[PDB]
């Protein structure tokens, strides 16, 4: 989370 | 002529003028909004609150961090942090003199470019420059060679440097950080019967983490000691009275660094990433990095962390290698003092990103110069 | 492509071997009047696997098994008790779990019986 | 040889022998005491009443729940529930055969240990075992992979499982539950002029909540429909005559799940916690959890809740992911059927906590085995 | 009578019977173990999983490669790969007929000897034989003269041969391989905002590398083309939805071969090592090696790699020398087809390492015969 | 790494 995809 | 600095930390904003030993203003990186209706008339009660003002009214505010893992999620919110940083906290115009910024390595290019797109258009600084948060620590320590460990509230990197030469092949990034310690600390307290399940309640658990937790040089020995002896148990006075007492939870969460198996991250650990990053380097470089292991940034204030890290790397590292971990008292700001130093260099005056060059090349000018 | 006709699925040797595993185990099960039409799905209940070990090993299970499982978990209990028995039999098994045997991952069930052919001969 | 089961729900007690499809006895988790003097002579009228007997005499009894948010407040009271559960409801001795218990995740360690301290000393079962209320639901559904939503009267958890591997990093807990729906339902009825302001009056409002409320697939559309059309208005015959009629209150309270802004809890919501918990897991695991979203326990009987939850997660979740929410009719007991199944396993016979091991290790034996 | 073959690749296991055009079974060279606790009862869930079964459950498994850079780190783990290779994948006994193995040149003697120590004791084959992975490629191509480029997931060698005479003075070894491409591909995606930081997440990045990356015949021209034109941008559907889109990263990592300055290895490059290895040979030999430049093994499937390598060596090589690079479609297996051919020779029956000779001479018999 | 010493 807070990434454009994974996380 | 003097250029200001803004750390833009993942959990704390730290800004001040260059050539200054201590920063002018520091405030948490939070923006809050009311979750209740406004009954009063002529009360003000506007939408947004940031900084320590938000902690004052946190009871009726839901706090959302605009910066997360060194990555910006809410851009309109982060714009408010900078407006509060310059006008409200420092009371200084940005248009008069340029600004120095920091950001963690391996961030996405959009964060690295969009960060620049906001300054020149919104605030219109005369120039700007971005720098990796790790490199600044050397300037503070005053040594060309070493391996740096930022440990900020968002991310830790473990990058080695050899006579000022950064190696991108050896650099590392691990998202484990203080918010994971707080979120994990909020979890294990459920065991003791204390429940903190809101954004406002998170800040007290963060406050508990700062002044009361230690690294537990020997984890397995100390856990058995905690059950047998109640000496480690201490109390903290959260607001609303309700005194509390934490025992083995006092040192359970900082162990998440050395082994993240508790939180579940498939990572080697903080001790082994520094061991991995150094082994990625050439053989001749390894000697100096062991001798110069800089410890900086937040999350490194747990007492004895230098002892745990020295004890731990020594087991993995071979004999005959002297390990000296540099954990100065002035850390939690060493990234900033590097900014005051880095801006003070006369050579550094050429490396700014001026307004006139932005319009010519656009926001992609950052990558080639920075 | 022609470079890997076998690796995709349904090669001749995969089917010829599967037919061979089916005939061998059934002959031992003639005493209990049990037949295995399809090795993939017939071992889902796991009772046939328990009966096969009773004939070959001539021993009794160390844990009692369910007579008929209706739910999924009781099926895995029957198969898990089976694999744990082979450990007591001093047989080495790698990467054959109760979930795969019930789900019929045909690449793995054939490996389970092949270990029994070489051990029991 | 057969071991009995006791759910020990936060709002309802459900106990029965293992290997049984339906439970033997169910009664509310309430203990009442008179709030009036006893004028009659030779009347009995002792201090404590529990179960459906309390609902019979609730008019002159003040009801206090011993179990609250999955946490036990009155221990002497909860001891009476178990004595009534075995001797009065089931008419079975606990000393003959062991018992299976359930409890919600992240409860305090005292509840998890003290629960064990009472059984062996008071009732003296031959053995005992505790299990997280979520895991049992898989046994009932007969699937190894899935994400479970208990929604009991005390708490909801939203824990994911992948081939039987529980992930403590992804587990969640939210105190919003049926008592908050009842307490909120007691509040909004004040709007319609109906007042329920006592413990006995609470139970009628709970009874109204069961058979008459629905989830309102489209909240904003249905609210405008409620004011325009009176078709949704229905009546309920509370005792004392006084028929009543609820309109938009019929579906206002169950919306507190998807948005707790009404009751004021700083929570994301039931739909987003399942979205948050799944995102905490690895990338490969997310596909199966969307396909297997188990719905269990009380509070999930509102008609169309599977449609609202499927419609809602689909908006947040990305395309190409098939979302199938499993809401079997046998829920409100699925935690129990898992107990009948879990006790039926022959493998499970090793996992009991026997009397002889308790005296050796004490009440701290629960954490390592359970 | 037929002897089986086992490639034992540094990133992929490929085994089949001799005299066969296609291999019987192929599976990745991975062993995984759970990083989470097992909540279910009677679930199986044993310690080790290998092959495609590990990719099925990779979400809750941490994957460690037993073979690394053509060197075995975990011997107990590699023993499990062979047990799975024969019993589970092929369903064939090793004791009945001998086995053919492969290994990269200049490996340590312990790997070359210990490889033999395991077979005769654990599996007890009637005989065995090891062969350099390069030489087998000629058998597949059916030509006596040429220079081979394995490019396996662990290592690349660039060995020349002249009428079947191997020259140890001209042989080369470079550790750059696919795992470095994957590890580098995991790095540069951080630029686009995609983060893959786990063993399970590594496999998706490897899957992205296979079907989507190309060699970029003209690097400097294509980079300027990527920024100007978005035609090269394509998307890949990783699990968990979350579609992604890579642009210049699509072809940035395979360029690490021709220039490893990106990853930081002090190496000349793949194009120049073949140029260096050929120049180490006699003058008369250079003509045939340029005419016969065999391309084999994995990592050579990037479209146009024959064009890039032909264009590149042509610049370094002198005029009048015809350069023809043989990149057949059947590569990624050519080392195996050489094994099926090499075992098929009747002359080859003398070169086996039998059981009776092992006990007489010990495990040092490999070096003199092989 | 994966060598008996350097790497
Ligand atoms: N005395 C302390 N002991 C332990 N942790 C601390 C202490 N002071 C601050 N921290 C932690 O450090 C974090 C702030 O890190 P910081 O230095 O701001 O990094 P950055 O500048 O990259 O944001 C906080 O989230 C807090 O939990
Ligand atoms: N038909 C129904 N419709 C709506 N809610 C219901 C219905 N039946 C029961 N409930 C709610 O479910 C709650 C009981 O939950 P329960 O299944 O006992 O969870 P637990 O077993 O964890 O206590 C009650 O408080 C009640 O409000
Ligand atoms: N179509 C493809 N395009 C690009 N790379 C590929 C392709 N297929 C496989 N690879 C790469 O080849 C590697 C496998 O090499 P392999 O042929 O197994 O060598 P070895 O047999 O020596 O292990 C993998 O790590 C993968 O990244
Ligand atoms: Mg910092
Ligand atoms: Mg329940
Ligand atoms: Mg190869």
């Amino acid at each position: 989370p807070a990434w454009l995809a994974t996380c | 002529t003097t250029a200001l600095v803004c750390d833009n930390g993942s959990g704390l904003v730290k800004a001040g003028f260059a050539g200054d030993d201590a920063p002018r203003a520091v405030f948490p990186s939070i923006v809050g909004r009311p979750r209740h209706q406004g009954v009063m008339v002529g009360m003000g009660q506007k939408d947004s609150y940031v900084g320590d003002e938000a902690q004052s009214k946190r009871g009726i505010l839901t706090l959302k961090y605009p910066i997360e893992h060194g990555i910006i999620t809410n851009w309109d919110d982060m714009e408010k942090i900078w407006h509060h940083t310059f006008y409200n906290e420092l009371r200084v115009a940005p248009e008069e003199h340029p600004t120095l910024l920091t950001e963690a390595p391996l961030n996405p290019k959009a964060n690295r470019e969009k960060m620049t797109q906001i300054m020149f258009e919104t605030f219109n600084v005369p120039a700007m420059y971005v720098a990796i948060q790790a490199v600044l620590s050397l300037y503070a320590s005053g040594r060309t060679t070493g391996i740096v460990l930022d440990s900020g509230d968002g991310v830790t990197h473990n990058v080695p440097i050899y006579e000022g030469y950064a190696l991108p092949h050896a650099i590392m990034r691990l998202d484990l950080a203080g918010r994971d310690l707080t979120d994990y600390l909020m979890k294990i307290l459920t065991e003791r019967g204390y429940s903190f399940v809101t954004t406002a309640e998170r800040e007290i658990v963060r406050d508990i983490k700062e002044k009361l937790c230690y690294v537990a040089l020997d984890f397995e020995n100390e856990m058995a000691t905690a059950a047998s002896s109640s000496s480690l148990e201490k109390s903290y006075e959260l607001p609303d009275g309700q005194v509390i007492t934490i025992g083995n939870e006092r040192f359970r969460c900082p162990e998440t660094l050395f082994q993240p198996s508790f939180i579940g991250m498939e990572s080697a650990g903080i001790h082994e990433t520094t061991y991995n990053s150094i082994m990625k380097c050439d053989i001749d470089i390894r000697k100096d990095l062991y001798a110069n292991n800089v410890m900086s940034g937040g999350t490194t204030m747990y007492p004895g962390i230098a002892d745990r890290m020295q004890k731990e790397i020594t087991a993995l590292a071979p004999s005959t290698m002297k390990i000296k971990i540099i954990a100065p008292p002035e850390r939690k700001y060493s990234v900033w003092i590097g900014g005051s130093i880095l801006a003070s260099l006369s050579t550094f005056q050429q490396m700014w990103i001026t307004k006139q060059e932005y319009d010519e090349a656009g926001p992609s000018i950052v990558h080639r110069k920075c | 492509p022609a470079t890997e006709k076998d690796l995709a699925e349904d090669a001749p040797w995969k089917k010829i071997q599967q037919n061979t595993f089916t005939r061998w185990c059934n002959e031992h099960l003639k005493c209990v009047s049990k037949r295995i039409a399809n090795l993939q799905t017939d071992l889902s209940d796991g009772l046939r696997l328990i009966a096969l070990l009773e004939v070959l090993s001539q021993k009794k299970m160390h844990r009692k098994h369910n007579q008929r499982p209706t739910f999924r978990q009781m099926q895995l209990e029957n198969v898990s008790v089976a694999l744990e028995f082979l450990d007591r039999e001093s047989i080495k098994l790698v990467s054959i779990d109760s979930k795969a045997i019930v789900d019929g991952n045909l690449k793995l069930i054939l490996g389970l019986i092949w270990t029994l052919i070489l051990h029991y001969s």
